[PDB]
RNA sequence: GCGAAUGCCGGCAUGAGUAACGAUAAAGAGGGUGAGAAUCCCUCUCGCCGUAAGCCCAAGGGUUCCUACGCAAUGGUCGUCAGCGUAGGGUUAGGCGGGACCUAAGGUGAAGCCGAAAGGCGUAGCCGAAGGGCAGCCGGUUAAUAUUCCGGCCCUUCCCGCAGGUGCGAUGGGGGGACGCUCUAGGCUAGGGGGACCGGAGCCAUGGACGAGCCCGGCCAGAAGCGCAGGGUGGGAGGUAGGCAAAUCCGCCUCCCAACAAGCUCUGCGUGGUGGGGAAGCCCGUACGGGUGACAACCCCCCGAAGCCAGGGAGCCAAGAAAAGCCUCUAAGCACAACCUGCGGGAACCCGUACCGCAAACCGACACAGGUGGGCGGGUGCAAGAGCACUCAGGCGCGCGGGAGAACCCUCGCCAAGGAACUCUGCAAGUUGGCCCCGUAACUUCGGGAGAAGGGGUGCUCCCUGGGGUGAUGAGCCCCGGGGAGCCGCAGUGAACAGGCUCUGGCGACUGUUUACCAAAAACACAGCUCUCUGCGAACUCGUAAGAGGAGGUAUAGGGAGCG
RNA sequence: GUUCGUGGAGCCAUGGGGGAAUCUGGGCGGACCACCGCCUAAGGCUAAGUACUCCGGGUGACCGAUAGCGCACCAGUACCG
């Protein structure tokens, strides 16, 4: 059987990204709402 | 005539296929006048719209120039006659005396080398381009078109020929496959003869597969469906057809004239369907 | 502004074994230039260098008591001199 | 103001020193370190994988890699050990994989269109890859880096100066790049097996044997050139409305010729200047490993690929991407410029690079019997083969063991006589099993049933003989056989892998698919048949709309419904 | 919308159809008519008084680490997804 998370960093990337945020008026709701909160990562972080 | 087999397996007992006796004339396709990829796509920007397409072999597209005043009164001359996945017929590879390659799907009973015009200044053979008005009447005729101007849409499929029924005025009357009287207008463009591969009848797919190899997605009946997709579905035991006829989204599908009546594209035709 | 450069010679056991040959490895600004760095040596030390050769180093997680951090995060070069003259203020 | 809400939070109990300690591949012994050793290090035996339980990459993970010092905590036990903690090092690229090259699905998106707003379509163009193109092979070095560092050797891009030649030159045109599936003829290579030939430290055990005795290795890379095997391409003249034309380029028609060819270009292999490797065994061996035995040998024969020539050839329908580099012709421009080939000198940038990578480091809360893409994946015998059995190189003994040998559970083996009598049912288990040779019915859509059912043989030794391939025509070496004569055992695919069969009905034509994680079916699908609608700005569907699917389709097409 | 939900249904804006006048011109005073009163629509701007506390300080019959904000502590962190 296949788990449920099969990690991909490219997937993730343009998947859950800062920029796959900010091109939707949703992402921009997500992104002022991390700020209010006070998260230290506000996107996942993809490790290079 | 048709190319069959002997029951060696099971699923060939009946699968025909068509006679490749006119695909001679070119083994290789010159990749010229074709370069453009048909994106296959059964769907529109997300939703499956028409309902099981998709899947087969990948197919790629013949740049078709049916618009016959192209070149007025140029002749040419027929050199090959190959295959064409996209339409039902066959298409005629053919060269211009002015040096252009073109693809015409080709009519019943081409040769090699024959001189084809497309312009009024042209005796009646099979190939020429010609004005309706200069189609005599009872001459059997495809790909014509219905306003003037716009390419050939009309009677393009393999063994169908549209048919001159006289003439009214400035529209001539013609009928369609179909059997309705229509008539159009004079000066578009029209390709006498049939268009043949009239064995597309007769062919017979087989198995399952040649539908999956053609691209048919398997067409599930509404008899086994649920009650939220479509309102045949459910029943215990195969519960008769819950008093309508009725397609998935509620309109009747046997006996239903869902062609919009105050059409301006009416008005023109005289007969309706022949039975 | 000279946007200078080499923080320190490495001093390791690969580094004073390629002192014997013309390497002379050193770390280096984390976002320099194999040319910047022949463009470093070749005047701020008065040689001629051959070929540089540089590598990205990643830093090591490191932690004093309970509080997880890491080490910072730095590139480290070679250069290779031309033959006849070295340098002589690397003498560790 | 608490004792109740299967209340919550934190601690501690019962269950209890109980189950378990994680594939039934397997451990035993002697030394060493150490306070402490079944568990750490070394040595001698035994077992397991060996189409992997071995090796190389891409995912993924992010220092888990190496050394030194230690056992606070962790390892289903201990542990001096550790993929555990502290500190110090370690990833070196013009040629390898990506960007400075291009493009497909898809996304963004000048113009434009639509929608209360957020926004949604959308040409040109841009992004977008395990797709195309592009210049690197061999060996050594560290405890940790290697196609990168070094040794040999060969190439690519760009710029500068000189020599020679030319009508040079694009985001423009043109050919090419450019492609399916299956079967495959010829040559070569990777890989492998022998030799009475070459070289090597050794040995004659225990009955026989100093000999065609045993054991090990008999290579790799390599420019120009030369041979072998293929791929591509007709060479010129005129006319021509076309390449949304600007052409000497391409397409078409006229051809004195060549024409299964040859010439010219593009690959692969062998040889090739030369360089590297060089064992098994023996001494020094803590580890690591180092000297070694040489001046090492580096020769011949055969099997032979899915890999290379390759864009080969044949057949079939379901008809099998794009663009860029590069080749050629020109527009504006420039022809003291610009382009091409040589000769010399320079420049070659940013990221990845360690380790695990079919697991203890990935995903599964765990050092989890699960899952994870690509390549090499040996030898011997069973006809063959990635199957089966064993074993090279490589690793591993699975991180709790030692006793006794109760009932009982799981797995396995066997059994007098009956042979399905037990049960809802030959459920399960067992027989048949592989190959060759005779024979094979009812019925039929003439294919099939069918491997029907039933049987006979299979081991070893010797003699004769038909050949085929390489080699030279056979000597040598592999393969397909046939006949005769014997020998032993209960048994001769002597082990392992390997159909129980037939008749009769029901249902579904058949192959296939589904109820992930209790139902693989008489359910779904299917070819085919019938009905109905739709003539195109089609019908129908998504979307408020634009628009899109239909479809770059045309009643022999498309949509829906029913039976199959 | 105003309390106005179609009721006798005014007024304020209008999605559509018809459609003028410029003080002897119009609108309103809740179907509507006459009188009598109020005001100029179909253009735009305007501080002050009013709401709230990221932040600064003072107070509290407010609390005292299971309270108080989720965090008095290196917290929107470790950890889960
Ligand atoms: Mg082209
Ligand atoms: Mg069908
Ligand atoms: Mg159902
Ligand atoms: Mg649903
Ligand atoms: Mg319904
Ligand atoms: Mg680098
Ligand atoms: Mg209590
Ligand atoms: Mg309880
Ligand atoms: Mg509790
Ligand atoms: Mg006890
Ligand atoms: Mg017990
Ligand atoms: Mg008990
Ligand atoms: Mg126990
Ligand atoms: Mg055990
Ligand atoms: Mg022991
Ligand atoms: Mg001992
Ligand atoms: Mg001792
Ligand atoms: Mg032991
Ligand atoms: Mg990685
Ligand atoms: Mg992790
Ligand atoms: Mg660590
Ligand atoms: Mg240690
Ligand atoms: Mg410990
Ligand atoms: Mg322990
Ligand atoms: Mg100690
Ligand atoms: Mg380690
Ligand atoms: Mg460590
Ligand atoms: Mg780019
Ligand atoms: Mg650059
Ligand atoms: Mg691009
Ligand atoms: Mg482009
Ligand atoms: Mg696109
Ligand atoms: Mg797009
Ligand atoms: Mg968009
Ligand atoms: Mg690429
Ligand atoms: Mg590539
Ligand atoms: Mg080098
Ligand atoms: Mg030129
Ligand atoms: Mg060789
Ligand atoms: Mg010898
Ligand atoms: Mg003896
Ligand atoms: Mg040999
Ligand atoms: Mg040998
Ligand atoms: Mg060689
Ligand atoms: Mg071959
Ligand atoms: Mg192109
Ligand atoms: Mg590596
Ligand atoms: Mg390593
Ligand atoms: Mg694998
Ligand atoms: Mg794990
Ligand atoms: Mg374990
Ligand atoms: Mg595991
Ligand atoms: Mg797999
Ligand atoms: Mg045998
Ligand atoms: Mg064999
Ligand atoms: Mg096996
Ligand atoms: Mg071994
Ligand atoms: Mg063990
Ligand atoms: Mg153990
Ligand atoms: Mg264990
Ligand atoms: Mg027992
Ligand atoms: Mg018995
Ligand atoms: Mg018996
Ligand atoms: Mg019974
Ligand atoms: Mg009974
Ligand atoms: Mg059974
Ligand atoms: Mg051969
Ligand atoms: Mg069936
Ligand atoms: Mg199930
Ligand atoms: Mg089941
Ligand atoms: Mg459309
Ligand atoms: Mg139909
Ligand atoms: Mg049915
Ligand atoms: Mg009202
Ligand atoms: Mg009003
Ligand atoms: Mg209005
Ligand atoms: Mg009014
Ligand atoms: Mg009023
Ligand atoms: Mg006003
Ligand atoms: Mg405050
Ligand atoms: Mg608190
Ligand atoms: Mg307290
Ligand atoms: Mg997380």
């Amino acid at each position: 059987m296949k788990r449920t998370w099969q990690p991909n960093r490219r997937k993730r990337a343009k998947t859950h990204g800062f920029r796959a945020r900010m091109r939707t008026p949703g992402g921009r709701k997500v992104l002022k709402r991390r700020r209010q909160k006070g998260r230290w990562r506000l996107t996942p972080a993809v490790r290079k | 005539a048709v190319k069959k087999f002997k029951p060696y397996t099971p699923s060939r007992r009946f699968m025909t296929v068509a006679d490749f006796s006119e695909i001679t004339k070119t083994e290789p396709e010159k990749s010229l006048v074709k370069p453009l990829k048909k994106t296959g796509g059964r769907n529109n920007q997300g939703r499956i719209t028409v309902r099981f397409r998709g899947g087969g072999h990948k197919r790629l597209y013949r740049i078709i120039d049916f618009k016959r005043w192209d070149k007025v009164g140029i002749p040419a001359k027929v050199a090959a006659i190959e295959y064409d996945p996209n339409r039902s017929a066959r298409i005629a590879l053919l060269h211009y005396v002015d040096g252009e390659k073109r693809y015409i799907i080709a009519p019943d009973g081409l040769q090699v080398g024959q001189q084809v015009v497309a312009g009024p200044d042209a005796p009646i053979q099979v190939g020429n381009a010609l004005p309706l008005r200069f189609i005599p009447v009872g001459t059997v005729v495809h790909a014509v078109e219905l306003e003037p101007k716009k390419g050939a849409k009309l009677a393009r499929a393999a063994g169908t020929s549209a048919q001159i029924q006289g003439r009214e005025g400035d529209y001539v009357i013609l009928r369609l496959p179909s059997g309705e009287l229509r008539k159009v207008h004079g000066e578009c463009y029209a390709t006498v003869g049939a268009v043949g591969n009239a064995d597309h009848k007769n062919i017979v797919l087989g198995k399952a597969g040649r539908s999956r190899w053609l691209g048919r997605r398997p067409h599930v009946r509404g008899a086994a469906m649920n009650p939220v997709d479509h309102p045949h579905g459910g029943g215990e035991g195969r519960a008769p057809r819950g008093r309508p006829p009725a397609s998935p989204w509620g309109w009747q599908t046997k006996g239903l004239k869902t062609r919009k009546r105050r059409k301006p594209s009416s008005r023109f035709i005289i007969a309706r369907r022949k039975k | 502004t000279a946007y200078d450069v080499i923080l320190a010679p490495v001093l390791s056991e690969k580094a004073y074994a390629g002192f014997a040959e013309g390497k002379y490895t050193f770390w280096v600004h984390p976002k320099a230039t194999k040319t910047e760095i022949k463009n470093a040596v070749e005047t701020a030390f008065k040689v001629k260098v051959v070929k540089v050769n540089t590598l990205h180093v990643r830093g090591k997680k490191k932690r004093l008591g309970r509080y997880l951090g890491k080490r910072p995060d730095r590139k480290k070069a070679i250069v290779q001199v031309a033959p006849g003259q070295k340098i002589e203020a690397l003498e560790g």
